This record gives structure tokens, sequence and C-alpha cells, in this order.
């Protein structure tokens, strides 16, 4: 069935979506040693270094 | 000497390259590599300094 036209509250309040998203964002050491392992690696790709605008 | 993964990162080297990360560390590196060869004449005598830098000049 069709949805209808979109009307969510426009500006509910940050600390009940909190309350809902910190606990769900929680990951298992060995989940949080990936993404450790990978960021670092693409950021000092990153900081290998012409560039762009933020360089400028 | 084969170097380990996973090695802590220590040493004014290391502490720099957990900053920096290792490639900057390399480009920061290769451009004091240009440093001491450009702005210093140095040996591991005086006579090899001397020698190095010679200019009929």
């Amino acid at each position: 069935n069709i949805p209808p036209p979109f009307t969510a509250p426009y500006a509910p309040d940050d600390a009940e979506i909190a309350a809902r998203l910190l606990p769900a964002s929680h990951l298992s050491p060995p989940q949080e040693a990936r993404i450790h392992r990978t960021a670092t690696r693409l950021i000092e790709a990153i900081r290998k270094r012409l560039g762009g605008v933020e360089d400028m | 000497r084969v170097i380990q993964p996973g090695e802590t990162p220590d040493g004014t080297i290391g502490r720099l390259v957990k900053r920096l990360g290792a490639p900057a560390v390399r480009t920061a590196t290769r451009q004091a590599m240009r440093l001491m060869g450009n702005h210093f004449v140095l040996g591991e005598t005086i006579e090899q300094a001397l020698e190095r830098g010679k200019p009929g000049q």
C-alpha cells in the first residue's frame, strides 16, 4: 500500500534519540579493532600527500 | 632484520608514525634528506666533507 504523505515530527528531543542510538552503536572488540585498522590506513593514505581546496 | 607486524610504535619515530602516519613520516624523511643534502657540507671525516663541498671555480 502506497505510504501516506510524509509527516514526521520536525524537531524531536535530541536526548531521547541519543538514548536509543548510544547502546545500538556498541561493537565487539574485534569489530572495533578492524574499524580502527581500516580507518588508520585510510587516514595515513590521505596524509601521504597537488591536492585540494582544504589544502589551499 | 625482519620487521614483525603490529609493533607498538615507540621511540621518537614510532610516536611520530602514530601521530602522522607512516607515509607522512616517509615524506618528511625525504624532505629532511633534501635539506641535509642541500644545506650542509658533511662527511665522516673533514677531508670527505671538504671534497664534497668542492666547486677552477
